[PDB]
């Protein structure tokens, strides 16, 4: 877990900044808040679905979901929820007090898709804030996620292709949003292969790093599949970094 | 640029598939790509026009328009 105090540099490091972790069509509102609270909660926390939903996931004891009141005061570092949509909004709320809040967020204008509209810092007169998550963040910096497993590099093997790949045998499951696995490489040029769809599952034998993104090689119905399950920022070495993911890992 | 047919479309979830007119790959649909702030739903086997981006995650639809 991180402090209030990297939560602030955190939110004030991505203003300009366009967040797609996820991967999905742009810069997206609930992209920016899962960025956030997979960082500040030093990756144990992988927010899913709409930003409505993000009042009914698992924080597993390290945020507490409040209600908005006439009373309540936002702090920095809450993330403030709008329920009242078909799919809701999200934020990252930086001061408040009883009258407004300001917040950076993605997609308040709605340019997230095609790109223009970064994230931004706004003021908001509670116009919708239904919820705010409150982080239980620790007294000091925490530098745990940038040090895990999942962000060292470690050992690969590259083919004639450039391609990183190693040995791993795990399963994967799939997150809120479908993927498509593609036929023989893990490229993005190969147009063969099959939507991978949200909650399927599959074992795999192979991670790969290959065109800003991680993959992972399996076997299905005798055709060898690669799919990409978290971005990649390209570099190696003590460079190497990796995104939050696209699904859940388990052994079996 | 391309015509296609809603293959399905969860609207809690927001997202979809569209079948292409020419018979190629299913294209992921989101709703933040449904042209027009009224809509952001759309309906199986409803015709629509869109153009396709290929994306990290795959063929994705953009600007989609209901005929």
């Amino acid at each position: 877990m991180k402090s209030q105090q990297q939560a602030k540099e955190w939110i004030y490091k991505h203003e300009g900044t366009g967040v797609d972790f996820d991967g999905a069509y742009g810069f997206q509102c609930m992209d920016l808040a899962v960025a956030y609270v997979y960082y500040i909660t030093d990756g144990k926390v992988r927010m899913w679905g709409n930003a409505k939903d993000a009042i009914n996931n698992d924080f597993k004891g390290l945020a507490t979901v409040y209600e908005n009141t006439p009373s309540f005061k936002p702090q920095l570092g809450d993330v403030a929820v709008y329920t009242n949509s078909q799919y809701g909004h999200i934020q990252c709320v930086i001061s408040g007090n009883l009258d407004y809040y300001t917040c950076l967020e993605q997609n308040w204008l709605g340019g997230g898709f095609d790109g223009w509209e970064k994230a931004t810092i706004r003021t908001h007169y509670y116009d919708g804030v239904t919820h705010f998550i409150r982080p239980k963040f620790s007294a000091s910096n925490s530098n745990v996620l940038e040090t895990s497993k999942v962000n060292t590099f470690g050992n690969w093997k590259q083919n004639q292709y450039g391609t990183y790949y190693r040995n791993e045998n795990a399963t994967f499951t799939c997150g809120f949003l479908p993927i498509f696995a593609r036929v023989g490489s893990p490229k993005l040029s190969e147009p063969n292969g099959y939507w991978f769809q949200p909650n399927g599952y599959t074992p795999y034998d192979e991670v790969c790093l290959s065109d800003g993104l991680v993959w992972i090689g399996y076997n299905w119905q005798g055709t060898r599949y690669y799919l990409p399950v978290r971005q990649w920022n390209g570099k190696t070495g003590n460079s190497y970094s990796i995104g939050l993911p696209w699904g859940v890992f388990s052994h079996h | 640029k391309i015509k296609g047919q809603v293959k399905w479309f969860n609207e809690s979830k927001g997202f979809g598939f569209i079948t292409p007119a020419d018979g190629s790959k299913d294209v992921f649909v989101h709703f933040s790509a449904i042209q027009g702030n009224g809509f952001k739903t759309l309906a199986e086997g409803q015709n629509v026009e869109f153009e396709i981006q290929d994306g990290q995650k795959g063929p994705a639809a953009v600007n989609v328009t209901a005929i």
